[PDB]
């Protein structure tokens, strides 16, 4: 049906020419109606070029299916266009549609959103429309930042298409109706990731997102860890607060969050959350102690981020430095401590960070963590140990670091500087006893049966 | 009868006019920050404290006068509140960052008295108005502890109260008997003749920032991070009036004009770098 | 301090030993394997593997006689997916592990599973002894080994002694006693930290 | 309990083209702090830079920092 | 919008109230809201009612659903019948004209008809 393709495009050509030109007009529009049906089939087929013809005929219809100078276009026709392209399983059709016009044209964007409204009001298709919702990313700045229109920049000077608020309104409604419909777990987490960057900036009012977000934030777990981003976005923009923010943060940080994948974003948020200024010392002390105690079991790809942030916080809050260099003031206490060794006054698993006695503890955890196996990590603990020189450490060079980064680092190291080996290697490498060599057996061999 | 009031915002202060409502003279001799800049009850002295720990005191006439009278460099750690004794011209309280509040005499080169007892940062304070409230000093820490000392016996506080929040502001009353503490979302009216907490009041979401005495010692405006200004009467403490500001606020004051100290105008200071003045004349 | 070849080996060890929630007892076995590898790495260079500590305790609770109920260390606890935990098989005695246990068998006979789990337990028990013996220094001893005691007494609970053999019982009892001894050692010897006694420049 | 310290971190040694050390003093004094640069020369380049003299060194966004860098790089492309 | 209402009511906001009241989810919010704040909400909504008598169509449905969900919350804290007192006083106001408002309605629905009809003559003629 490539000849059918040629017939279709030539029919579009003669159609736009007769529209640019213009008891008979009834059949003259009968032609266009049946051609719309033809184009339904031809998009249900190449369907990308069929889609090109469809936007062309939408253009010609909007241009001259009226007596008025204004360009109304069939929202209904566009609606079934949207219906067929969203039911179609062709990712390439959807991509060409999104990139070519939705990421290009604002008339398309707005009327697209409302077409989505109508169509959703009347699962895999849910995934498709969700993909499209995610595919719209960029929020324009202003009504003069709209500044490009597929058809008919309106001379209304008050038009909904001229007012950014309406496009934000329509996309807002789209997201509202979609979450009102319901969505999957994976859809939920993808939203919760990309929201504050690309979904929360779409709302004329994000307060229902404040609702939904603090619900999944009070839910708990990795979803709530993702929810932190959104709730911070909202408390920053429109100061609708959570009740107990810092105590929530303190108990929120837990065992596995360092092992979570999104700790990078998490740490940038926490960098703000202690970049605040109205913070009491014992609160930031609590966060210090808890983070050291979790660093005792952390991955090193986290510890590399963990340490320089402490250098920062120590630089800002000198009433934390007492956990680094702590003198017994009194000889009486010196007697008491040399007699009875020290117990940690800090309370693990205490809820309120403003009451955990992190003050009067020490960073035994990190000074033991100096004796890590990994050398760069050990040096970074030495940075705490050594002296206070640099005014700050950025973390941006530290973030997003993984075992992958460490392995490619050692890989991209030189092929070989001439290395060293171990001399006088014993022969009884798998021998169980060797009672005649007097060298004690490999612990692995003693605890492993090889036979 | 002045035409002056001070704003402290960043590495500088900007002495403003009440009449013209204009920043008359900026002073940018501050190194790092400037946590409180207040003028002596003359109208000729501005004192202010930087963030390295020095506190500077310098003279200003009406305008372009910044002669640095004295500097003190004792705390080695930022000072957040230096305030004049509203009677004596020569004494000022200074609550630092570290653990300390202390009274300075201007001619003296070492602080007159030092009061301790606080355990966290200390970041609000005031003197005690009233006649027999002679040398009586009140401070709120971040440590959920407000303390009042007498200067006569520099022991601990004579009185202390524990809240559940960081106490971010405080003010006494010109009756010299009762006192506002401001902490979290929760203000607290207290007795100081009986050391008995009268009543907690919470009509804000977020933490408050600042309280301001008003018209005739008869009302108090409060200012909170809720974008919210809310003024109460001092008899029942009901929410009497208030408004909203488009950015969460940090400082607040009404200020009076002249004869009998009718309130000339209020101004709020928001985190968004914006100093809003609402004025009324008569 | 640092090697071109010896250390990336340790890094591969650490990636496996930190990551990979175990789906099978074969994963458990190779975890035991790399744990003792890293022990033979940081012998007499007393460096430290939190990956090994948390992985060992994670395995120790994943054998789930009754349940990881509440507040068992700070190490990330995960769920034994396929019934991969011990039953009341207290009669299958102890044994030493073989490399064939690095093979997957979804058709495994349950008595072999019981014996293999018990052998894994005893070997991890030995690993605990060795790691404590080599890490009695290193001031985070208390905060690193207190969870081991916690897991130990939790497994010493009667709903776990029901499934446990008396051999492993005496094992972990020895563990608790020796570990409490070294804990008291650390507690009495522990001193606060004074790092910035800096020498001023002339 | 949460106030944005988005401006507090400015008392630090700034790196620039030749000297890697320029502290917070003032816009004109930091320009003269850069080697070879005159004081009135600093006046000229900042009043072309449209930056406030009241602004201290480090009170400036990276955009106008590198704007000052390119307009000290080429003093001829902008007229003088 | 439940926490939004909670925040806005207890902080006695104006424009937050406007934002959430411009707009189902309504019902969900009234399920999930609180009690004492809902009574204060009732008070200021009777206030808006008294201030401009323009739309009833959302806000009556709102207070409907308040008395749905936390109706007995005023039974729980029943000192605020003085809040409930004025609503009687408020809703007796809007009943006023109804005592003869229909006497308007018919003679106007009268002249409706022939104006429809002579119009319905008009394209026919």
């Amino acid at each position: 049906p490539k000849w059918s393709l040629a017939a279709a495009e030539a029919l579009c050509r003669v159609f736009v020419r007769l529209l640019a030109a213009g008891t008979i007009i009834n059949w003259l529009r009968d032609r266009l109606s049946d051609y719309d049906g033809v184009l339904l089939s031809m998009l249900q087929s190449l369907a990308v070029h069929a889609l090109v013809l469809a936007m062309a005929v939408l253009k010609a219809q909007a241009q001259h299916l009226t007596d008025r100078e204004e360009a109304i276009f069939p929202r209904s026709f566009f609606l079934e266009i949207i219906a067929v392209v969203l039911e179609s399983p062709i990712e390439h059709l959807r991509g060409h549609f999104s990139e070519n016009f939705v990421k290009k044209y604002d008339d398309i964007r707005f009327y697209t959103f409302e077409a989505i409204k109508h169509f959703l009001t009347e699962e895999d298709v849910r995934n498709n429309v969700f993909n499209l919702l995610l595919s719209i990313e960029d929020v324009p700045e202003s009504n003069d930042s709209l500044e490009n229109f597929f058809i008919e920049r309106p001379p209304k000077k008050k038009h909904p298409l001229l007012s950014l608020s309406q496009h934000k309104k329509q996309a807002q409604e789209a997201w509202l109706a979609f979450m009102h419909l319901g969505l999957s777990k994976e859809q939920r987490k993808k939203v919760l990731e990309v929201m504050s960057a690309s979904i929360a900036p779409w709302f004329t009012k994000p307060e229902m997102l404040m609702d939904f977000l603090t619900d999944c934030y009070n839910s708990g777990g990795s979803v709530s860890l993702l929810a932190l981003s959104g709730v911070f976005y909202l408390i920053q923009e429109r100061n609708l607060d959570y009740p107990e923010f810092y105590t929530k943060l303190y108990s929120l940080l837990d065992a596995d969050i360092l092992h979570s994948k999104y700790r990078s974003r998490f740490f940038r948020l926490l960098d703000t959350f202690l970049a605040s200024t109205h913070l009491p010392a014992v609160l930031v002390a609590s966060f210090i102690k808890r983070l050291a105690r979790l660093a005792l079991n952390a991955p090193p790809s986290a510890i590399v981020v963990i340490v320089p942030w402490f250098y920062n916080l120590f630089k800002k809050h000198p009433l934390t430095t007492f956990m680094m260099h702590r003198v017994p003031r009194t000889k009486e206490e010196r007697e008491k401590l040399e007699k009875d060794g020290l117990d940690d006054p800090f309370l693990p698993n205490e809820t309120d960070p403003m009451e955990t006695r992190a003050i009067d503890s020490c960073l035994w955890e990190i000074v033991q963590l100096q004796s890590h196996y990994h050398p760069n990590v050990a040096t970074i603990c030495k940075i705490i140990s050594e002296q206070f020189t640099k005014q700050a450490y950025n973390l941006e060079d530290f973030l997003d670091h993984s075992y992958g980064s460490l392995l490619e680092a050692e890989m991209t190291k030189e092929v070989k500087k001439p290395p060293v080996i171990e001399f006088m290697i014993p022969k009884h490498i798998f021998t169980k006893a060797a009672p005649e060599e007097e060298k004690k057996d490999s612990l692995l061999v003693s605890l492993w049966d090889f036979g | 009868t002045n035409d002056l009031f001070a704003v402290t915002a960043g590495p500088r202060v900007e002495i403003f006019s009440i009449r013209k409502r204009e920043p008359l003279k900026t002073i940018g001799r501050f190194d790092s920050e400037a946590h409180c800049g207040e003028i002596r009850p003359d109208g000729r002295v501005l004192v202010a404290g930087e963030d390295t720990g020095r506190m500077q005191v310098f003279d200003v006439g009406q305008g372009t006068r910044a002669v640095i009278l004295k500097t003190w460099h004792i705390h080695k750690q930022p000072v957040w509140v230096t305030k004049w004794s509203p009677t004596e011209l020569t004494t000022l309280m200074s609550c630092s960052d570290d653990k300390t509040v202390r009274l300075w005499d201007l001619p003296s080169n070492d602080p007159t008295r030092l009061f301790t007892g606080h355990t966290d940062y200390v970041r609000c304070g005031a003197f005690m108005p009233g006649s027999a409230n002679s040398n009586l000093l009140v401070s709120g820490s971040y440590d959920e502890t407000v303390r009042v000392w007498d200067a006569r016996a520099p022991g601990g506080a004579v009185m202390t109260f524990k809240h559940a929040d960081p106490i971010e502001d405080v003010l006494p009353l010109p009756s010299g008997t009762t006192l506002l503490a401001a902490s979290g979302n929760a203000i607290s009216v207290l007795d100081l003749v009986a050391a008995k907490p009268l009543r907690l009041i919470t009509n804000h979401q977020k933490t408050v920032t600042s309280l301001s005495l008003a018209s005739q010692g008869r009302r108090v405006v409060s200012g909170s991070l809720d974008g919210h200004v809310k003024v109460f009467e001092t008899t029942s403490w009901n929410v009497v009036a208030g408004a909203k500001y488009p950015s969460p606020i940090l400082s607040l004051s009404v200020i009076t004009a002249g004869a009998s100290h009718d309130d000339r105008h209020l101004a709020v200071g928001m985190q968004s770098g914006v100093l809003s003045i609402r004025t009324r004349l008569s | 301090h640092f090697h071109q070849v010896c250390t990336p080996a340790m890094l591969a060890i650490a990636r496996y030993l930190g990551q990979k929630v175990p789906a099978a007892l074969s994963d458990f076995a190779v975890g035991i394997y790399l744990s003792i590898l890293a022990l033979q790495y940081q012998d007499f260079a007393k460096r430290y593997v939190p990956e090994m500590m948390n992985f060992l305790l994670n395995t120790l609770c994943a054998l789930a006689p009754e349940r990881a109920k509440s507040k068992l260390g700070n190490f990330p606890v995960h769920e034994p997916p396929a019934g991969i935990r011990i039953k009341d098989a207290t009669n299958t005695p102890i044994r030493q592990l073989n490399c064939g246990d690095c093979l997957r068998k979804d058709e495994l006979s349950p008595a072999e599973t019981s014996s293999l789990q018990i052998a894994i337990l005893s070997t991890a028990t030995a690993i605990l002894k060795s790691a404590a013996d080599t890490w009695h220094k290193l001031p985070a001893f208390i905060e690193s080994f207190q969870p081991a005691l916690s897991v130990a007494q939790h497994l010493l609970t009667k709903p776990n002694a029901s499934h446990l053999p008396s051999s492993l019982t005496s094992k972990l009892n020895d563990l608790a006693s020796h570990l409490s001894r070294l804990l008291q050692l650390s507690r009495l010897s522990r001193r606060p930290l004074e790092l910035h006694h800096h020498r001023p420049l002339a | 309990s949460l106030v944005s310290g988005e401006k507090t971190n400015f008392n630090h040694i700034l790196r620039l083209l030749n000297t890697n050390v320029d502290g917070k003093q003032k816009v004109v004094y930091a320009l003269t702090q850069i080697k070879g640069v005159g004081r009135r020369y600093s006046n000229l380049v900042c009043k072309k830079a449209d930056v406030d003299l009241k602004k201290r060194a480090g009170e400036l966004t990276s955009e106008e920092l590198e704007r000052l860098v390119t307009i000290i790089q080429n003093p001829l492309a902008y007229k003088i | 919008l439940g926490t939004v209402l909670n925040q806005a009511l207890r902080t006695d906001d104006s424009d937050l109230l406007e934002s959430c009241l411009q707009t189902l989810i309504i019902q969900n919010t009234i399920n999930r809201m609180d009690s004492s704040l809902a009574g204060t909400l009732l008070s200021k909504l009777a206030a808006r009612m008294h201030r401009r008598p323009g739309r009833a169509f959302g806000l009556m449905r709102w207070i409907q659903w308040t008395l749905v969900a936390h109706g007995g919350a005023l039974v729980t804290q029943p000192d605020l019948i003085n809040r409930l007192t004025e609503l009687s006083r408020v809703l007796e106001e809007r009943s006023r004209g109804l005592s003869s408002l229909l006497a308007l309605k018919g003679k106007l629905d009268m002249l409706d008809a022939q104006l429809k009809y002579r119009k319905a003559l008009k394209m026919a003629g």
